[PDB]
């Protein structure tokens, strides 16, 4: 039930603040001019983009490739993952190593203090799922719920 | 007997007339708008209910092969009234 | 003027990929020491080329095949671009 | 692979029956232009031609070669009588309809155009 | 029983036997007569070898189907041969039908029958103006039906309904112009087919 | 902008293009290409009339289906002409003659009717007032025709200012009253006139681009031919007032700055390419200077 | 402000948790003069006298090979190794686990529904909340 | 008679289609998914290759929704993943596959709801 949302509050023009100050409706080669021209005289390590929520991952490199060019990487998410050992490195730090069918190839869980059932619900179905048919025990960790 | 906007144009049965800033009204220059004053929810708040006895029955639009498919109703609510999809009727149970 | 970027295209089980395999159990975790904020990156698809892009400030990069290479070599590899 | 040929064998045969065909075209640009009136005075017209041919020269298969001769010799079969107009002749030319921004900058201020 | 078209058995024997007596004696070029439950009959041949079973149904004393009635083109975009291409004739001495139908690529052109039948002069025209399906030895192949400017082949299943081009008047040359195509209401395909196969022992397996 | 001016929409004929515009004179000669240009992008075009109804049919079409709508006026109104631009996110004013009437002179039809077209638009919240003087027309020029339409100039500003003008040089197309009038009956008589649609795109182009917000166009185009050597060279192809042949042996120019057409999107059409189309109803290369 | 589309408006690739990357084929067109947002880097480049070597949608899958190769393959999985080399560089790693109680943010139902930008901006979910806060 | 040739099969002039709708056209293929409402599955056992979708803008005047692509309402039922690219193939258009979503054959035992020991221990029947 978000495809509601989807037309409700929604951005359709490239909007650039006032002379006035607050924001006013342009074209796109009014706007990107007033960009491009601001990115050629800050550059290096002024600079740092914030993507997070519901991006692509086509926009992300060429967003990076445009700040690849500037000597700038500085490129930062919302939420935070850590770094101090091998964060970014070693893909088996920021995924489901175990594949969520594998779920039911499991007699264990311990949950760590998040809750399935509202971040990703349907982790907690495949769960569910293998609470009842095959036996299933779990363990969880902080912040008692239901 | 409708409702008009600030501009002084005509409403429909839904609120569909255009803003000021709004290059649409240029078609109703040198003509009018054309409108039924005959709004759905004026008339039928304008019936009185049917106050019937067993707390199901059928309903029609008059005449059985002439409208409203019989459906049935659950006349529980004393609270509320029930309503049929088709028409815009309502019904209580007398009791 | 520097190269900001070290990363690791290879296959997870290939007579090719071979060497990068042992290139990692052997050396990774003493280079990401000597070498702690330099953004590494390493991945493993199944059927791909045993490959090795850098960057560098522009936005530059090489390539360097590493098809069939040995530990040793491949290390002596890595160092050559960390010259 | 042990296809059926039509017409020809592999192309460097098929070549001049091309040729047979622009034998005709380039002999029916100033025939049509004042038998039916046109704006196009000779010349531009043997460009568009030309720049037909020299938009299938991509191809490298017999068949399709020996197919796309008959296509166009229906069109003179139609151009060099009349039964064409001259809305028809002229249409290939697209004069009126605005070429687009062949970029790619230009190429999006109008459409969602990939 | 009242309301399914009454089978009328006997003639599926007369069709069937016949449908033998055609394979037999031209086993060349022939592969699989069949007959539906509606008593008429389909016979699929060779390409190499059109005219010559024509040419027995035109002039042969036991199979007079001296008049042709159509000759379409059927798409099935999925095969190799997708334009099946089908002739019906008809015997004015025998009272019944026939359906001999063929196969072709996008290019594998198919000699005429015109030397059979003269009836065939257009309805081989339209095929090449309707889905580029050359023939050998036709006269005057040319368009029919499009117009004398239009690419393509719009009954193949790959043009679109609304095709490529839409014309009008445009003042500033004085004639009846073509750009692209440019819609008002955009034709609504609907997913009218629903689950349900609906016909069970006439199915395909995977 | 708002919500449905937004040109979201490829190519033409169905398309949008938020050009929705009030072109008045287009019931003759020019406008009716300019409409073409319009009309067939996809934009609302409005056309005031007040003539026949048959004499705006030919306007009916190279309009698709709502883009062109029609309404009644008069130029001796007051806020008739308001009412017909109080939805005009653009304005276009092509009216002019090459004769006064009873009613109506050089004086008044270009000057004192655009100035009330211009306080009408001003008094909306428009953007763009894209008025038509003619080139050849600083002031004091031979004739009377050029001398007021000059005013038109300086009294626009005054009401309307950023306001694109075009004074381009003579037109030639197809029932024309230039070229028509050689071909139905001179040295030191020079002009390079300009095609129609080569005139009409720019106008089209005009009314979408960023610039072009009161700078002051001249559409001429290429081979300024000589008089003698063209009059002659109509004769070679096809086989009336003071204040119009006053106008014709004005015609002298050179261009001192002014931005032309392709600083705009055009390609000029010379003369001699689209002249036979226009003299073929009167059926059975001339030499140019720089200066 | 640079109006970009959404999940629904765009031939884009996302990514689960699993590293199953897949694939948004596109439904709708975005409104009004809102673009795609990878559409637009490739302009703020080339206004620019910054150009990327892009000119379709194709160009930047094949960039996406060359930096993780696992954006391309659609359905499948990654199939990972070597979890013990960052157990071996992270257990030099020593931090303090403060002692506070672990909570996560979302812990009822009412601070569910409304979440990143899109549940917030509608009425159909605020009606679950203002439904069940009562 | 015959003769030889290995070529790709190009047919790309044969149909107009005149530069836009060639190359710039993604195209996928699929098995069509399970409308989840129902419960029947005779829509699937096919290869349908509908096309990607443009711009599809309303008609400032009736409402009305319009488009300029006619190449978008364009499905084709193949019996063959392996016969789809190669009709596409033929014809230039980008392809973009995705495979067959087979569900698992499943154990469902009745009894199962009705342990003793197990945890599947049904309520309301
Ligand atoms: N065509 C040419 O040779 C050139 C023309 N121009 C300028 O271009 C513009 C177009 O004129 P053009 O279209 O060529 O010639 P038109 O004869 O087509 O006249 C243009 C329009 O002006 C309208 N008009 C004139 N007087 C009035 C009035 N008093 N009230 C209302 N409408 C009026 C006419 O209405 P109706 O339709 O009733 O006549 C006509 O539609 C003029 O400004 C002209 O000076 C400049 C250079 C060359
Ligand atoms: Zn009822």
């Amino acid at each position: 039930f978000a495809y509601d949302g989807l037309k409700r509050q929604r951005l359709t023009e490239p909007m650039v603040r006032n002379e006035k100050g607050l924001l006013t409706y342009t074209s796109w080669e009014d706007a990107l001019s007033r960009v491009a021209g601001m990115l050629q005289n800050f550059e290096g390590n002024a600079v740092a983009a914030i993507a997070g929520g519901l991006v692509d991952a086509e926009a992300l490199v060429a967003l990076k490739d445009l700040l690849n060019k500037v000597d700038s990487d500085n490129l930062c998410t919302e939420e935070i993952f850590p770094t101090e050992g091998a964060g970014t490195d070693l893909r088996s730090n920021y995924l489901l190593n175990t594949t969520i069918a594998g779920v039911e190839e499991a007699d264990v869980v311990l949950l760590v203090g998040t809750n399935p059932r509202f971040e990703a619900p349907l982790f907690n179905a495949r769960i569910r799922k293998s609470w009842l048919h095959n036996d299933l025990k779990v363990a969880l960790i902080g912040s008692p719920v239901d | 007997g409708v409702q008009v906007s600030p501009s002084g144009e005509k409403i429909t049965h839904t609120g569909q007339v255009y803003d000021e800033k709004d290059y649409r009204r240029v078609r109703f220059v040198d003509r009018q708008k054309e409108v039924n004053e005959n709004f759905a929810i004026d008339l039928i708040a304008q019936q009185p209910v049917n106050e019937v006895e067993h707390r199901i029955i059928a309903c029609d639009g008059g005449g059985g092969a002439l409208g409203h498919p019989k459906v049935y109703i659950n006349l529980d609510k004393e609270t509320k009234t029930g309503t049929c999809g088709y028409c815009g009727l309502q019904f209580k149970q007398h009791h | 003027l520097g190269l900001r970027e070290i990363r690791v295209h290879l296959c997870q089980r290939s007579p090719g990929s071979q060497g990068v395999r042992d290139f990692i159990v052997q050396r990774y975790v003493e280079l990401k020491k000597a070498h702690p904020n330099l953004p590494i990156l390493i991945r493993e698809c199944s059927e791909v080329q045993p490959k090795l892009w850098a960057r560098y400030a522009f936005g530059q990069e090489k390539t360097v095949s590493l098809n069939n290479l040995s530990a040793d070599e491949v290390t002596r590899a890595m160092q050559n671009v960390l010259s | 692979t042990s296809v059926k040929p039509i017409f020809s064998r592999d192309l460097n045969e098929a070549k001049r029956r091309v040729r047979e065909l622009y034998r005709a075209w380039y002999r029916e640009v100033p025939n049509t232009v004042h038998l039916m009136q046109l704006d196009i005075t000779v010349k531009q017209g043997r460009d568009k031609v030309r720049e037909m041919f020299m938009k299938n020269a991509h191809v490298t298969d017999p068949r399709v070669v020996d197919l796309l001769v008959i296509k166009g010799k229906m069109e003179l079969q139609e151009t060099i009588k009349v039964w064409k107009q001259r809305t028809h002749v002229m249409r290939f030319f697209h004069e009126t309809e605005t070429p687009r921004p062949k970029d790619f900058l230009s190429k999006f201020y109008m459409g969602h155009d990939p | 029983r009242p309301t399914v078209r009454p089978r009328s058995d006997v003639t599926h024997k007369q069709l069937s036997a016949f449908g033998e007596y055609v394979a037999e004696i031209l086993p060349k070029y022939v592969q699989q007569v069949q007959v539906s439950c509606l008593d008429e009959l389909e016979i699929c041949i060779h390409p190499d070898g059109v005219i010559p079973t024509l040419t027995f149904l035109r002039d042969h004393t036991n199979a007079q189907f001296k008049s042709l009635a159509d000759l379409t083109a059927v798409d099935v975009p999925t095969r190799q041969n997708r334009f099946e291409i089908v002739y019906n004739l008809l015997s004015l001495r025998f009272n019944s039908r026939i359906r001999v139908k063929t196969y072709a690529d996008e290019l594998t052109p198919i000699d005429s029958i015109v030397s059979v039948h003269i009836a065939a002069n257009w309805y081989e025209r339209e095929v090449w103006d309707m889905f580029g399906v050359f023939f050998f030895n036709h006269p005057d192949l040319r368009r029919i039906l499009t117009d004398y400017g239009f690419e393509g082949h719009p009954f193949r299943k790959d043009f679109p309904l609304t095709g490529y081009v839409e014309l009008r008047y445009d003042d500033e040359v004085k004639r009846v112009v073509a750009e692209p195509v440019e819609l008002a209401q955009e034709f609504r395909k609907f997913d009218l087919n629903s689950p349900w196969e609906a016909f069970p022992a006439y199915r395909q397996p995977p | 902008l708002h919500h449905a001016v937004i040109p979201h929409g490829k190519g033409g004929r169905s398309s949008v293009s938020g050009v929705v515009a009030t072109v008045f004179g287009a019931t003759g000669f020019l406008g009716r290409y300019v409409v073409n240009h319009l009309g067939r992008m996809g934009s609302q075009v409005i056309i005031p009339y007040r003539c026949d109804v048959y004499d705006i049919m030919h306007l009916r079409l190279m309009g698709d289906l709502g883009q062109l709508t029609f309404l009644e006026w008069d130029a001796r109104d007051k806020d008739s002409i308001r009412k017909a631009v109080q939805h005009s996110n653009v304005v276009i004013n092509l009216i002019g003659r090459e004769w006064e009437t009873r009613n109506f002179d050089f004086e008044d039809v270009f000057v004192n009717i655009p100035r009330a077209i211009a306080q009408a638009s001003k008094e909306a919240g428009v953007e763009r007032f894209i008025h038509v003087s003619h080139l050849n027309a600083s002031m004091k020029s031979s004739s009377k025709s050029l001398r007021s339409k000059a005013v038109g100039e300086k009294e626009v500003r005054s009401v309307f200012p950023e306001a694109i003008i075009i004074r381009p040089s003579d037109i030639f197309g197809r029932e024309d009253r230039f070229l028509n009038h050689f071909a139905n009956y001179g040295f030191k008589t020079v002009k390079q006139p300009v095609y129609v649609a080569d005139v009409s795109k720019g106008i089209v182009n005009a009314t979408k681009d960023p610039d072009a917000v009161g700078k002051t166009f001249a559409f001429t185009g290429p081979n300024r031919y000589l008089l003698f050597h063209l009059v002659k060279y109509i004769f070679g192809m096809t086989h009336t007032t003071k204040d119009k042949v006053e106008r014709i042996h004005i015609s002298d120019v050179m261009p001192t700055d002014l931005p032309g057409l392709e600083d705009l999107g055009v390609q000029p059409t010379p003369l001699e390419l689209k002249s036979i189309e226009v003299l073929r109803r009167h059926r059975t290369p001339a030499k140019t200077v720089n200066y | 402000i640079l109006p970009g589309a959404a999940y629904t408006e765009k031939s884009a690739t996302y990514v689960n948790t699993e590293g199953r990357a897949q694939q948004t084929k596109v439904a709708v067109t975005p409104p009004g003069l809102a673009r795609e947002d990878w559409k637009i880097i490739r302009a703020l480049s080339e206004i620019a006298g910054i150009t990327l070597p892009y000119d379709t949608l194709d160009q930047v899958r094949n960039r996406l090979e060359e930096v993780s190769p696992n954006l391309v393959r659609y359905d499948d999985i990654e199939e990972t190794n070597y979890f013990q080399q960052a157990s071996e560089l992270a257990k030099l790693v020593n931090q303090e686990v403060l002692a506070d109680p672990l909570v996560p943010p979302q812990l009822t139902i009412k601070d569910f529904y409304m979440t990143d930008s899109i549940s917030r901006a509608s009425q159909t979910m605020a009606k679950c909340v203002k439904a069940v806060t009562e | 008679q015959l003769i030889t040739v290995d070529e790709k099969l190009d047919i790309t002039t044969l149909t107009g289609v005149p530069e836009e709708h060639i190359k710039t056209r993604k195209v996928r293929i699929f098995v069509p998914a399970r409308n989840n409402m129902q419960s029947g599955v005779n829509n699937t056992k096919k290869w349908k290759m509908e096309f990607d979708t443009r711009e599809r803008w309303e008609n400032p005047l009736m409402g009305w929704a319009s488009t300029a692509d006619p190449l978008s309402n364009m499905v084709l039922t193949f019996s063959a993943k392996e016969d789809a690219i190669a009709f596409a193939e033929k014809n230039g258009w980008s392809y973009d596959v995705e495979e067959k979503k087979v569900p698992k054959p499943k154990s469902k035992s009745y009894g199962a709801n009705f342990s003793w020991n197990k945890r599947t221990r049904v309520s309301t029947k």
